[PDB]
């Protein structure tokens, strides 16, 4: 009973290890799946709203220059 | 003498009506669209103010803020 509750623990103890690994992976995966192109895409629509601003920032300019 | 007589009458004739047209259209042409052209104007600084002023607003307001 003793060393049987020891043994048992114990097993658990390195199953729920392995859990957590897996579970850990399981986000390093999420975010290395494809987190990292879609901001890539975010930023790549947001330089094309800079070059919408790139227009009209230029009157802008022109009225604090007189 | 006849001949100064034509001369002096015709030319002062020819005086006298183009001043006539110079009073007639000087005071339409410089009255009429006076009246129009500062209406049109005092309007039309209430409508540029709205596109040009406000730029200048909202430049200070951002430039400020």
């Amino acid at each position: 009973t003793l060393t049987e509750e020891l043994e048992k623990l114990e097993q658990q103890i390195t199953l729920t290890l392995q859990e957590i690994d897996s579970n850990f992976a399981k986000a390093h995966r999420i975010v290395t799946t494809s987190i990292l192109p879609l901001v890539e895409q975010y930023g790549e629509h947001s330089r094309a709203v800079w070059e919408a601003t790139k227009f009209w920032k230029q009157f802008f300019e022109a009225s604090a220059n007189v | 003498l006849s001949p100064l007589e034509q001369e002096v009458l015709d030319e002062y004739e020819r005086l006298s009506e183009n001043m006539k047209k110079l009073a007639v259209l000087l005071d339409e042409l410089a009255s009429a669209p006076a009246t129009e052209i500062l209406d049109g104007l005092r309007e039309l600084e209430r409508k540029t103010s709205l596109v040009f002023t406000l730029l200048k607003a909202s430049v200070y307001s951002i430039v400020l803020q």
